[PDB]
């Protein structure tokens, strides 16, 4: 038994046999933001250090070629003043590229090659600084860990609301910052087989969320019980309490796609519910109460359920029992 | 001007040609690095960052105690550095500024640990670990250099940096104990402590067993209640539920376990031993806090001795003056600071002792009440039907007798910790005065048989008072319940006269108690005056061992007052003790009465 | 209580008069502490008056629960209602015990604040007297009087 | 009586019992932009000042260890020139990290540790500057106070349009800049109880906005009267003028989610309408008139209502009266 999505909300899909033509190679910047903070920090320090060292070797080679490293008797203007060793060229490359300019070492106007390499180092340093500033800004403005504050209940509950036998959930927002345009996309993942003979191993069939006039949008401030009515068109129509064990291949995946108000970048919180994690005949305990000041949400009862008397038949059998009456 | 090492011999202290590691005032510069590292790594984490389900890490009590000792030793290091640099013309910043930076770092470290403990973030404790490691290294180098230049134990700074490296090593051992118990580093991470069951969902609001030692001793968690009582009246909803250790059923089962351990019945002695087995551990804890408070109460007279002796009135080493322990203790202001700190600690310990004793008594009350009710459900009505006991006496076993036993359990740790305070006070009186203090202690001792005679007479008078008061309350109850028949038969004055006769016997016993109480108060207020007079006359007219001096005289005056303050309440102590003995005796009489056979 | 109150409230005013005699500057620092004490007596006395009353109003259903148990013992044991009434006792005892515990902890809160104020009194008087005896001579005997 | 949303449009939901595992701690940047401008300014000045002071202590310790602080007789090259006290190291740390480079104090190439710490300070300063620039840019580009110019009327009106008894509102845009893709999401918040026995304290039931072909989108330039038809499927079907007082638990919450044209970040204006703030038998006064140049909106009459004769029955009773006729 493997899960399509983990409980934390990371996909367990392992890609293989990808013939690579450089389409992972062209998008350097997306991969550069995809790396972890130690890896991005390592590339960030290594690119600047390697650029300083490269132009350091260029400046040191200029000072060797012009005769500045040799002890001059006098009346000889160097290409760069006060360059005596490789460390002088390294400190001068740091002074040029980070634009510090201590001024013990400076470009004289004698050698045109020194002026040209000053131009080249300034343009390359501006390119590297702009690319690294943009990559670091995209790294900081990521909303991947804003989605970790969107909590989903551990168990999901199939019970009766208005005599419908709906499948319900619980979604809560820990932070006080709003998630704008929050939409809920629920799917059923199974190994469905067509009558013709087609076998789809992970056929995703979306289920409608019974909230509002046919819309996926929600307004998430307080935790909400998000339910899908198991009607005739639902894939869970033949689901029974004799099912919903660990060996069953039923999976239900909930996506919360929204925009963070503060950063303005869309995010999503994925979650999965296996068949053994779906409880039949329960009901979510209410957690919001009118306190003395205002409404209060008791998050200590966020995933708590209570056993409620429901029929132990499938939804189609309950519909047939209504048809008989 | 304002140099880290003082500008002496044309800034010769900054010359590091002789091995910069063994050059002094650079190791003091090396000591600043872990503290500023901790501040700069901790201030953003605390600044950028309600939990009703907080737990505590292992070594929590030990970490708070070690942090308090660390703050005290750093205050002493600041004081000795300010004392040491006051002779040279240039102020040596390396003597007191690293110690103040260490003090601020230790405060920030304990704030960071408390926020982590109330937020359950053990993986961040690595940062504290690094700081302690760095601090340990930067202290031990200094200690090694102080050993290599032959400083020795005659200098206070050597002992203070030894205490510094010992406390840093102890805090490092506490940190590695924490990573051993809770594996927040790369390991299997198997251990989860979980919040206590009373705090998480039961709805208790008496947070005293669950707060840290600073809020356990200063009672800081009460503050919000003291705020909210202004805005809303305190009711039985603002007060939560009892904790499991403080519940009546738990203390009742503990008392039943004690009684069963005795049987594997009743009577006063067995009830006393059962109360001992059930609650004497908490009584020993309160007595230990009271013992520590009594020991720190003697820091008052000794500081007065030192301060007034200083007001009545050395080694250069590595280019910076060093202060001996005798010079540090004898320079007035420091003693005052020490006295202030000692007083704070003493008061905290004393309040802790009081709280523990009162908590124990309340638990005892609950257990006793439950046992009394469990005797009532198994009682026989023939006990009340034949005049063996009355319902007023059975209700007074809860309303009166349990309260007397509870107040005696309040007063028990003071009686347990009094002789240690008396012995140490007499020893310190001999240390300050000499043979004159032995004469004054002999004057105090020579009236102890009179004190015992007065105490026995008070016990007899209070026994007679309780015996007459029970009969008076019984007659008053039977008069009030049958008042209509007494009015209709015009017998109100006769029964009022009978209650007056019983009250007259009670007032005779109360008059005997008040006469011997006045004798006890006069004796315990004339013993200090006569003792002080005989000491201060014999110290000059009889003996010529030393001069009188204001330091010796006022320190001995403080010691005499501290020693005679518990003797002031002898009448209340003997009244509470004999009321407890009577209450325990009649509780044993009630619990050993007849029952209903199965 | 009257003897204890007389001794305490007269030793306090005698000690404050003595420290004011040997160090008049202490009077300058006597004013803010008397402010701070007042604010503490502002905040404690509202709470304690609740916590005392709630301690008394929880003691009445406890004691009366004994009074109806003894006189109705035959009736309670005839209905086999011993366990229910023992549970009622457990509820009443828990209510009274936690009311007394909150009263105790409020008292400890007040006493911690007042004792820390007293330690501050010792520190301020010691600082003033020591600074005087190092600057303006107090014969080194009035200092012991003020500290004592 | 507590309100889910205030009239200004801030939620009064008080979160509690949140067991924290560091998911508020991982998103440092989102919390860093969530702080107020004094708090962000305090962190902004404190991070730079603490970095300058930390590397100042490092440079001063180097000058102590090499012997530069001692008065040298001569022929001794310091690690950094002209460092004589701690203030020299502090000014030099400011010169290095902000890349000023006055040049009285400069790194000589004698000590390799000075070169290494120059590299480390430059990398750390680039990291701090890039993170603070990104956080300040996200702080300035926030559209939270663009939503404060989206005004909603104080009262809401239940009246008849085409014989339907619809509940109507008023939404206006103060600024001339467009709000792109403006969508209106209206909800009814009550303590609804299911027939099975489930009690949801703040059950949010979305109501359809009768504007266009089944869409939430609006085109907001002039103020619009936004109405929801109380048909059979609406939760307000049993609402009567005997209701709509202060004690009634009915709340109606309007969300305007759009994209600001100038900044390109989505925003939302939330508003709430209690039962006593909903007026029965009124009608919004028209505020737009053809002036001499072009259309003019009189915002002084923006929330004004006039009493209009409407039936004092519920919507179901009006529907039954139509069924009888
Ligand atoms: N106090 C809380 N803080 C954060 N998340 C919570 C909290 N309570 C429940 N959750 C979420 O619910 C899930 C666990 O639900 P469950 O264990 O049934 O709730 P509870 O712990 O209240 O019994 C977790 O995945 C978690 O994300
Ligand atoms: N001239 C205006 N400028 C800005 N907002 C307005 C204006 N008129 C009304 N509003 C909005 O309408 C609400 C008040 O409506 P109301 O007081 O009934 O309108 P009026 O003040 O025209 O009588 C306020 O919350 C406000 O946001
Ligand atoms: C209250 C204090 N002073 C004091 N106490 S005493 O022991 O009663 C006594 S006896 C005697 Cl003679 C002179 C004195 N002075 C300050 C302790």
């Amino acid at each position: 038994r493997a899960r399509f999505v983990s409980k934390k909300g990371n996909c367990n899909v392992a890609h293989k046999n990808i013939r690579e033509q450089g389409r992972f190679l062209q998008d350097v910047f997306t991969t550069l933001v995809d790396l972890k903070w130690p890896h991005t920090l390592l590339i960030f320090t290594m690119s600047f250090l390697c650029s300083w060292l490269l132009f350091a070797m260029v400046w040191w080679l200029i000072a060797f070629a012009h005769g500045d490293l040799a002890p001059g008797e006098g009346t000889n203007v160097p290409c760069v003043t006060s360059i005596h060793s490789f460390s002088s060229a390294f400190l001068f490359s740091i002074e040029v590229q980070v634009t510090i300019g201590f001024g013990g070492r400076m470009v004289t106007e004698e050698c045109p090659l020194a002026i040209l390499i000053l131009i080249v180092q300034n343009i390359v340093g501006l390119m590297i600084n702009a690319i690294m500033l943009g990559c670091i800004f995209m790294k900081t403005a990521q909303a991947k860990r804003r989605a970790e504050t969107l909590i989903f209940s551990k168990h999901a509950v199939i019970t009766l609301r208005h005599g419908r036998l709906c499948f319900m959930l619980r979604v809560g927002d820990l932070r006080k910052s709003m998630i704008i345009s929050a939409t809920i996309h629920m799917q059923v993942v199974r190994k469905t087989t067509s009558p013709e003979g087609e076998v789809v191993p992970l056929h995703q069939v979306d289920i409608p969320m019974e909230n509002g006039v046919g819309g996926n949008g929600i307004f998430l401030v307080a935790p909400l019980i998000i339910y899908h009515v198991i009607d005739s068109n639902s894939p869970l129509y033949d689901l029974a309490p004799s099912d919903l064990h660990h060996h069953q291949d039923l999976e239900i995946i909930v996506i919360l796609e929204g925009v963070v108000e503060t950063t303005g970048i869309t995010t999503q919180a994925r979650t999965s519910y296996l068949a053994d994690e779906i409880l039949w005949g329960q009901r979510f305990v209410p957690i919001v109460a009118e306190e003395d000041g205002r409404y209060s949400v008791d998050y200590s009862k966020f995933g708590n359920t209570i056993k409620v008397p429901t029929p132990l038949c499938t939804a189609r059998q309950l519909d047939e029992d209504r048809s008989l009456l | 001007p304002l140099a880290f090492c003082g500008t002496e011999n044309h800034s010769a202290a900054y010359r590091v040609d002789q091995g910069v590691l063994n050059n002094g005032c650079f190791v003091d510069a090396l000591n600043v690095v872990p503290h500023v590292f901790l501040l700069f790594i901790t201030f953003p984490i605390l600044f950028i960052g309600h939990h009703s389900t907080w737990l505590h890490f292992p070594g929590h009590n030990l970490r708070w105690i070690l942090t308090f000792i660390l703050l005290f030793v750093l205050v002493c290091e600041i004081a000795e550095g300010i004392l040491s640099d006051g002779v040279t013309e240039s102020r040596h910043l390396h003597l007191y500024m690293p110690a103040g930076m260490a003090f601020m770092a230790a405060i920030t470290s304990v704030v960071y640990y408390h926020n982590i403990e109330t937020s359950n973030f053990p993986k961040l404790l690595i940062a504290l670990l690094i700081y302690w490691t760095l601090a340990f290294i930067t202290k031990t180098i200094k200690f090694v250099k102080f050993y290599d230049h032959a400083i020795g134990f005659s200098q206070l700074r050597f002992c203070l940096t030894g205490l510094l490296v010992i406390l840093y090593g102890m805090l490092l051992l506490v940190e590695v104990n924490v990573i051993r118990v809770r594996r927040y580093i790369f390991f299997k991470t198997p251990r989860e402590v979980k919040p206590p069951e009373d705090l998480q969902d039961l709805g208790v609001r008496f947070l005293q067993p669950f707060v840290n030692l600073l809020s356990k001793g200063t009672y800081w968690w009460m503050n919000a209640f003291i705020k909210t009582a202004h805005k809303k009246p305190i009711d039985l909803r603002a007060i939560g539920k009892l904790p499991i250790a403080m519940r009546a059923l738990t203390n009742y089962q503990r008392l039943c376990v004690a009684f069963d351990a005795q049987a594997r019945p009743q009577g006063a002695r067995a009830i006393w031993r059962a109360l001992c087995h059930a609650f004497g551990r908490r009584l020993i804890l309160s007595s230990t806090f009271r013992i520590l408070a009594d020991l720190l109460g003697f820091a008052g007279p000794l500081c007065i001795f030192g301060i007034v002796d200083h007001l009545g009135k050395k080694t250069q080493f590595l280019g910076v003056y060093f202060v001996s322990s005798q010079e540090f203790l004898g320079n007035a202001y420091v003693l005052a600071v020490l006295l202030f700190l000692a007083l704070l600690l003493q008061r905290t310990f004393l309040q802790a002792s009081y709280y523990v004793a009162i908590e124990t008594g309340i638990n005892l009350r609950g257990a006793i009440q439950t046992k009394i009710y469990n005797k009532i459900m198994h009682l026989s009505t023939s006990n009340l039907s034949m005049g063996e006991m009355t319902a007023g006496q059975i209700c007074n076993l809860v309303a009166i007798d349990t309260n007397q036993l509870m107040w005696f359990f309040f007063l028990c740790p003071n009686l347990w910790a009094m002789p240690v305070q008396i012995i140490v006070g007499v020893i310190l009186l001999y240390y300050i005065l000499g043979v004159s203090a032995l004469i004054g202690a002999a004057v105090i001792i020579l009236l102890a048989p009179v004190q015992y005679f007065v105490a026995t007479k008070l016990s007899q008078a209070q026994r007679s008072t309780l015996e007459h008061s029970n009969e008076r309350l019984k007659q008053t109850n039977e008069m009030l319940r049958g008042m209509k028949l007494l009015k209709l038969y015009a017998w109100e004055s006769i029964f009022c006269s009978r209650v007056e006769v019983t009250r007259r016997k009670e007032m005779t016993s109360l008059r005997a108690f008040a006469v011997y109480t006045s004798i006890s108060i006069f004796m315990n207020t004339a013993i200090p005056i006569a003792a002080v007079l005989i000491t201060f006359v014999g110290h000059v007219s009889f003996f010529k061992e030393s001069d009188l001096s204001p330091s010796v005289a006022f320190a001995s005056l403080s010691l005499f007052h501290i020693l005679v303050t518990p003797l002031f309440l002898l009448s209340s102590v003997v009244r509470s003790t004999v009321k407890a003995l009577v209450s325990v005796q009649k509780l044993s009489e009630f619990l050993s009465s007849a029952e209903i056979r199965e | 209580t009257l003897e204890c109150l007389s001794r305490s409230t007269l030793l306090c005013v005698s000690a404050l008069t003595v420290i004011s005699y040997v160090t008049p500057v202490f009077l300058v620092a006597l004013l803010p502490l008397a402010v701070v004490c007042y604010f503490i007596q502002k905040y404690f006395r509202v709470a304690s008056r609740d916590l005392q009353q709630l301690d008394d109003t929880t003691q009445l259903p406890l004691l009366s629960h004994f009074a109806e148990t003894v006189e109705g013992l035959t009736t309670i044991r005839a209905f086999r209602y011993e366990a229910r009434f023992q549970q009622k006792l457990l509820e009443y005892t828990d209510s009274n015990n936690i009311a007394s515990l909150f009263l105790t902890a409020a008292n400890r809160w007040l006493e911690v604040r007042m004792e820390y104020i007293g330690a501050c009194v010792v520190l301020i008087a010691a600082a003033t007297s020591i600074s005087n005896s190092l600057h303006r001579e107090l014969s080194a005997g009035l200092v012991g009087l003020g500290l004592t």
